[PDB]
DNA sequence: GGTCAGAAAATCGGTTGTGGTCAGCTGCTGCCACCGGTTAACCTCCAATTCTGCTGCCAGCCT
DNA sequence: AGGCTGGCAGCAGAATAACCGGTGGCAGCAGCTGACCACAACCGATTTTCTGACC
């Protein structure tokens, strides 16, 4: 059966899950809503960039530079080791 | 009843399905052929594989590809009509297909009996001739419009037939006007006397010929007019132009159809109420066939009845549909598909039912439209059960294809390839080989397989010891065998058990849990001393490793299933891990004496001392180090750390030498020293040899006085000492050490000169062919004896193939005789001897003709024992099947029954001598009542256990019999009792409160097999056990008597005949046709004309039936005749079986009684009814107003009982699926799940062992002063 | 030998500006895939054993 | 005069070759977009805090 469970993928994808939640909650408020409401980790929907810029009063502009700001800092080996390994 | 499938069980009901409940199961119409687009390959629209129907094939992804979310959860596509869900529900959803004409259900039609022709009262010949389309039958008809227009009708029909009469007169008219006329013209013409006669000859004749076609004409009118006024329902009419006939003159008054639609009708135009009191006083009333046919239409007819349930559902109007995820199409490495033969079945069904539709709505004649409707049947029937009326239908290279009913049946039905037996994650199998090194609690397990079993383990341990980070990277470490894992695996694998299991599993000592240990190697070293439990040799056997996971699994596999806590067989109670073979030539070697060895102690004086005593072991041992003490010679030790026997041990100390101290000597060899040092201490001093009987002794006198651990461990030091001085044996194998006797020439040449006179004899012609057969094997067989005590008395006491047999290691004296000897007499196809004989042993080496001889023999015995496992697992399946119900419910019946048992019947000159069948007999039971000695006290008390000290004392007292409690008389309702069981032959103590003593028994009894060999007509082998639980009449039926009296025997022709006497006076009773070939029995002197006999005195030599002295004697004596003739097959070839595992399967064969009056509740004559529920439904009825039913017992097999249960899901798995199954639908049956097999398949805990409320529902705390010191 | 306006830093954030940029249909247009109907010399009936229970059948006392 | 009882006999079942018309799907692609990144600049306070001179 070439498309069952794994049966290690799932714990795998759990460990994996359990992990950005940490490094999601390692950071501000702000910055951690707008990465969950951009990459869509809250519910499954992925939001737009003035749905975001709407819910959280600013424009779009500084929304996406702290979207740019906040990739720069999740992508710092600081916080990115425990994450690259699971690539 | 709910059907989520959450684990809150208490029923599982089955019924026969309706066209309501079809249509209410699916979930929409399936109306087309296809399956799969073959371009794009997605399922077509209302096709076999739809997704509008059966749920979507991506997992929350739709169709069309509208809405592709979780956020999108149960809402439909209004474009394409999907809903959004999983992709698991596919196995889960049905459809119905609805046919544009009614089909009956095969099932319901064509197994015998046929519950359709019962139900209706129509012979089967005439059920498949109305519902394939071959005869009309009358579904109805008028009654006093009949009866008006009977007489209109006579009179329409004396009419018309006095018209007919009229043109027949007509006729006549006419032909003797032509007639008149040949005469004109033919009595004037010159001509020959009878040629101008010739014409009015044939005129006549032609009359002849209109007069028998208007008898033909009238006879078809009367038959016409006979078939009206004789016209019911249910009654066939065969030649369609007469049905024609009376439909299109006799229209009214009656209606008719032919098939389904009018077995339908028939079934919607019955009573079941009325034809059941119909039935009911016919049973009441006559006799004979009419009485057993009410009987046997009255069964269905009371299961229609009593529920409520209705006939119709044996029509159909809508067949389901499977879903698409069990009859997949999967597409294979590279474009082949794969199907699964169902999707044929269904495409032929919706195929023919559209064809019909298209006909019916066309509008077409009606041998078309009958033949589609013929072919719609066939379809359905094919589909759900091929192969049963006509032709299989078949596929590509002609193999028939697999219908519903075949996922169900055989060994290859579901039942019994997935629901019983399945595959395993966490298992692995390598090659055992000895592992003498070993404790015998470990098995050494190969490091590459231990390292894929505890994958999962391992990765969580060094992913917490930081050699890894992840998950993913430790299983990439552990994939690639970095070294790390090894110093993990160790750690992971100390103190968890595996269990081990060797295939065939005949008993319950097959699967064992060691504890393991890495080996460098690929092979799973086994301790020496299970391979007698697993029954395993090492010429490349083949061993099977689990891997118990959960805290109760492991907790299970280090108590219950230790193999050190099973030292005992559960049988017989004979220990498993004794020393076999090796160790017992060893030890054999170590504690026998030879007179005159060095260093015996010689009493010799005069001049010196006795110089063969010795002040310790220690000063022997370096005496036997230097060369000048032999082990195996008598010296005098003086020993201070052995228990010395009881006689010296009372005289020196009397009463308590504290035997740690005290100094005693002894005078043994040093062997014996050394073996008794490796007994406990407070054993006592052996000194004896060490046969293997007398080892035997030993660990059972250990095990029934010592704890299991020191059990355990003493068998550890005897196996290790028992290889060591196996090594320094001397035991080898020349061709020096196998003499040939030195008077074998004389002793052949003195039996060849009585074999030349037989056959001179058979020359001159005194006797026949087959006299001289018997004398020759008979001089053979006396010479095969004289030359095997030849060699006997011949051969030295110390020689290796003489030591190998009598130390009792292996072997018998009969190899040893055809090695150095004679082979003797051998076997033929036939089964005959060859009166040659082999008179070449195979040291000297025999020659072309005697090795092509012995060949029959040798390759008959090799297929005998291929055949013999095979039977063997049959019986010990049908014995588990029975029996699986008897498991240890209370402590105590309470009862004061019991059985009588024979203990050491008395001696005629007076003593007591002791029966030879009491170990399995009389030991280890439970005490019934007191034992009174002639005029005395109490000797045992009631209750005891009765064992070797109590038996002792009882043949010391001198009593004779006892009256022991035994299961056949255990009062319980559900399963025996505890004190009822008595020991447990695999503990020494009392059988606990969860035990399942059933399989116990079945698996005790079906093991023996494969060493049950027939003969060299009475059966005497494993069928003369397998016709004794099945209960059958035997081949050599002797009778028996009937009334005490005087045999009066008559001689007819080439028999006999005996007729019993009476001595009250009473009937005679005749044995007419009793064969030559049963000879007269013989007792005490053969029975002779004359002679007295008892009631149940047996007449002849050979086997009598279970039933019939079951109808004379009572039921306790067939118990008596069941336990003798079963043991009497196992003794005869050395096999000791208790005999509480028997009295557990003969328990269950007579729990039911046979119902001869009804009285007034329910119980038809000659059903077959439990005696619980008898008796228990006899005091309800026969309080307010007394009409008791009466019963008699009845004995029954082991086959007939365990179909005839009380559970349809424990039946069906058994045997005969499909009639099981057909018939527990019709009486709507519901299952309890109490049983022991019905708990396997639908997987929750079996109601046995630790899986009972007692034991599983244990709350464990700590106490309340460790709670505060902690 | 000290107080007040201006200048000069990121900093958080709004504007804004256009410069593509990608998709979202949208015709639409050709085409291609698929379903349905039609063809008028004549020639008109298929390719092993073992056991248990059930039913059909024929002589034969009984009325 | 037949009938319904009796074995007796025989059998099912289980285990071990093209045209024409039409119609809807479909894929390919210029061609409105129109929302959207997206750099990229440009300012709007903002706060600090020197910087510069004032008397
Ligand atoms: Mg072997
Ligand atoms: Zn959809
Ligand atoms: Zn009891």
């Amino acid at each position: 059966d070439s498309e069952a469970v794994v049966a290690v993928d799932a714990v795998s994808f759990t460990l994996l899950q359990d992990q950005l939640q940490s490094v999601l909650d390692t950071l501000s408020e702000r910055e951690a809503g707008v990465v969950r409401l951009r990459f869509g980790l809250t519910d499954g929907q992925p939001r737009t960039l003035d749905e975001i810029g709407q819910v959280y009063g600013v424009t779009r502009e500084r929304i996406r530079q702290i979207e740019s700001k906040t990739m720069s800092k999740l992508r710092h080996p600081s916080r990115s080791q425990v994450l690259r390994d699971y690539l | 009843g709910a059907m989520l499938d959450v684990n809150f069980f208490d029923e599982l009901r089955i019924g026969l399905a309706t066209a309501e409940d079809i249509r209410q199961w699916s979930y929409g119409e399936v109306k087309k052929p296809e399956t799969i687009n073959y371009r794009t390959l997605k399922p077509e629209k209302d096709g076999l594989f739809c997704e509008k129907i059966f749920g979507p094939t991506r997992d929350w992804e739709c169709y069309c590809g509208k809405y592709k979310r979780v956020r999108f959860k149960g809402i439909i596509c209004e474009r394409c009509g999907v809903e959004v869900t999983r992709a698991k529900v596919r196995r889960e959803r049905m459809g119905h297909i609805e046919l544009a004409a009614p089909v009956t259900h095969i099932w319901y039609f064509k197994g015998v009996p046929s519950r359709l022709g019962y139900l209706l009262d129509l012979a089967p010949k005439d059920l498949e001739k109305i519902i394939y389309f071959a005869a009309y039958v009358i579904t109805s008809v008028d009654e006093e419009m009949r009866h008006n227009e009977l007489s209109t009708l006579e009179a329409e029909m004396a009419v018309e037939r006095k018209a007919v009469e009229d043109q027949r007169d007509g006729e006549l008219e006419a032909r003797a006007q032509k007639l008149e006329a040949d005469l004109a013209e033919l009595e004037a013409e010159g001509a020959k006397a009878d040629a101008r006669r010739k014409v009015r000859d044939g005129g006549e004749r032609e009359m002849r010929q209109i007069r028998d076609r208007a008898q033909r004409e009238l006879d078809r009118l009367e038959d016409i007019w006979s078939t009206f006024t004789k016209l019911a329902p249910k009654q066939l009419i065969v030649d369609e132009n007469l049905y024609r006939e009376l439909v299109d003159r006799y229209g009214e008054y009656f209606t008719g159809a032919m098939g389904a639609e009018s077995i339908q009708k028939l079934i919607e135009n019955f009573d079941i109420d009325a034809e059941a009191e119909s039935l009911r006083d016919v049973i009441r009333n006559g006799k004979g066939q009419k009485k057993l046919r009410a009987l046997k239409r009255l069964k269905v007819v009371a299961a229609f009845q009593q529920s409520g349930n209705s006939p119709m559902g044996m029509v159909l109007d809508a067949v389901p549909v499977i879903p698409p995820e069990l009859r997949p199409m999967v597409q294979l490495d590279g474009g082949r598909f794969a199907t699964s033969d169902l999707n044929d079945l269904y495409r032929r069904v919706i195929n023919r039912n559209n064809r019909l539709k298209r006909l019916i709505d066309l509008g077409a004649p009606e041998i078309i439209v009958n033949n589609e409707k013929r072919m719609l049947q066939e379809s359905v029937d094919a589909l759900f059960d091929n192969g049963r009326r006509g032709r299989p239908v078949t596929g590509p290279g002609n193999r028939p294809l697999k219908s519903l009913s075949d996922l169900l049946k055989g060994k290859q039905g579901r039942f019994r390839q997935n629901l019983l037996g399945k595959r395993v994650d966490y298992s692995g199998r390598s090659v055992i080989v000895v592992g003498p090194q070993l404790k015998l609690h470990q098995c050494g397990l190969p490091k590459l397989m231990a390292l894929e079993l505890f994958k999962p383990f391992v990765m969580k341990r060094l992913v917490d010891l930081n050699h890894a980070q992840n998950i993913k990277s430790a299983k990439r470490m552990v994939e690639r065998q970095r070294p790390q894992v090894w110093d993990v695996l160790e750690e992971v694998i100390a103190e968890h058990p595996v269990l081990l299991n060797r295939a065939p599993t005949l008993h319950r000592l097959g699967i064992q849990a060691f504890e393991p240990m890495l080996v460098e190697g690929k092979a799973i070293q086994l301790h020496p001393l299970v391979c007698e439990a697993f029954n395993a040799d090492f010429d490349g056997d083949q061993m099977a490793v689990h891997l118990p996971l959960s805290a109760e699994a492991q907790a299970e596999a280090r108590i219950l299933m230790l193999s050190s806590n099973n030292i005992l067989s559960p049988a017989s109670g004979r220990p498993l891990a004794m020393p076999r073979l090796d160790m017992v030539t060893g030890l054999y070697y170590l504690t026998t004496e030879v007179p005159g060895d060095t260093g015996e102690y010689q009493p010799a004086s005069g001049d010196h001392p006795e110089t063969g005593v010795y002040s310790s072991p220690a000063e022997a041992i370096m005496a036997a180090d230097r060369g000048v003490l032999s082990v195996r010679a008598k010296i005098k030790v003086r020993l201070t750390q052995l228990r010395p026997p009881v006689e010296i041990e009372a005289e020196l100390f009397g009463h308590s030498g504290w035997q740690p101290g005290d100094a005693w000597m002894a005078e043994t060899t040093l062997g014996r020293v050394m073996f008794n040092e490796l007994l406990p201490l407070g054993y006592p001093f052996v000194n004896k040899q060490m046969h293997k009987k007398v080892q035997a002794a030993i660990i059972n006198d250990l095990a029934e006085r010592y704890p299991m651990i020191v059990v355990a461990q003493t068998v550890d030091k005897l196996k290790d000492a028992g290889f060591y001085w196996a090594t320094r044996s001397g035991v080898t194998v020349s061709m020096a050490d196998v003499l040939v006797p030195p008077r074998k020439k004389e002793i052949l040449d003195h039996y060849e000169e009585r074999a030349d006179k037989v056959e001179k004899q058979f020359q001159r012609g005194a006797l026949n062919h087959d006299e001289r057969n018997e004398a020759l094997v008979e001089i053979w067989k006396e010479a095969t004896d004289e030359v095997g005590q030849a060699l006997r008395e011949h051969y030295p006491d110390d020689n290796p193939i003489i030591t190998i047999v009598d130390s009792g290691a292996t072997g018998n004296f009969t190899q040893t005789r055809t090695l150095a000897g004679m082979k003797g007499l051998v076997t033929n196809p036939k089964g005959e001897f060859i009166p040659r004989p082999v008179k070449s042993s195979f040291r000297e080496g025999l020659t072309v003709l005697e090795y092509f001889i012995n060949t029959h023999g040798a390759r008959k015995g090799l297929a005998d024992t291929a055949l013999r496992t095979a039977d063997s697992g049959y019986l010990t399946r049908r014995l588990v099947d029975v029996s699986q119900d008897v498991i240890v419910r209370e402590h105590d019946c309470q009862t004061e029954r019991g059985i009588v048992v024979e203990l050491a019947e008395r001696a005629p000159d007076g003593t007591l001598i002791r029966d030879p069948y009491i170990e399995t007999s009389a030991y280890a039971r439970t005490l019934g009542t007191d034992a009174v000695d002639e005029a005395g006290n109490v000797i045992v008390e009631r209750g005891q256990d009765l064992g070797d000290p109590e038996i002792d004392a009882l043949l010391a007292a001198g009593i004779t019999q006892v009256k022991v409690r035994s299961v056949l008389t255990c009062a319980t309702s559900t399963g025996v009792c505890a004190t009822c069981y008595g020991r447990s032959m695999a503990t020494g103590k009392l059988v606990d409160i969860g035990e399942a003593v059933g399989i116990v028994a079945a698996q005790s009894i079906g093991e023996p097999g494969t060493q049950l060999t027939m003969r060299t007509d009475i059966t005497g082998g494993l069928p003369r056990v397998q016709e004794l639980f099945e209960a059958r009449v035997p081949r050599g039926k002797a009778p028996i008597a009937d009334v005490t009296g005087r045999v009066r025997l008559e001689d007819g022709e080439r028999f006999y005949k005996i007729t019993i006497v009476p001595d009250d006076g009473g009937e005679e009773v005749v044995y007419d046709k009793i064969s030559k070939r049963q000879r007269l029995r013989v007792f005490k002197r053969v029975l002779s004309d004359g002679d007295h006999v008892e009631v149940g005195q047996q007449l002849m030599e050979g086997s009598a039936d279970p039933h019939e002295v079951l109808r004379v004697q009572g039921p306790r004596e067939v118990q008596i005749h069941l336990v003798r003739e079963v043991q009497e097959v196992y003794r005869a070839q050395g096999v000791s079986i208790h005999d509480k595992h028997i009295e557990v399967i003969v328990r269950q064969m007579l729990r039911r009684v046979t119902i001869i009056d009804s009285g007034s509740t329910e119980f038809l004559p000659g059903s077959l009814i439990d005696r619980a529920e008898f008796e228990a439904e006899n005091r309800r009825v026969v309080a307010e107003g007394g009409e008791p039913a009466a019963g008699r017992p009845v004995l029954m097999g082991i086959t007939k009982a365990s179909l005839a249960t009380d559970s349809w899901l424990s039946a069906a798995s058994f045997q005969e699926t499909t009639r099981v199954l057909t018939d527990a639908a019709i009486n709507c049956r519901s299952d309890k799940l109490n049983g022991l097999k019905e708990n396997v398949i639908i997987g929750k805990l079996i109601p046995a062992g630790t899986g009972i409320n007692r034991y599983r529902n244990i709350a464990v705390q700590p106490t309340e002063e460790a709670r505060a010191a902690a």
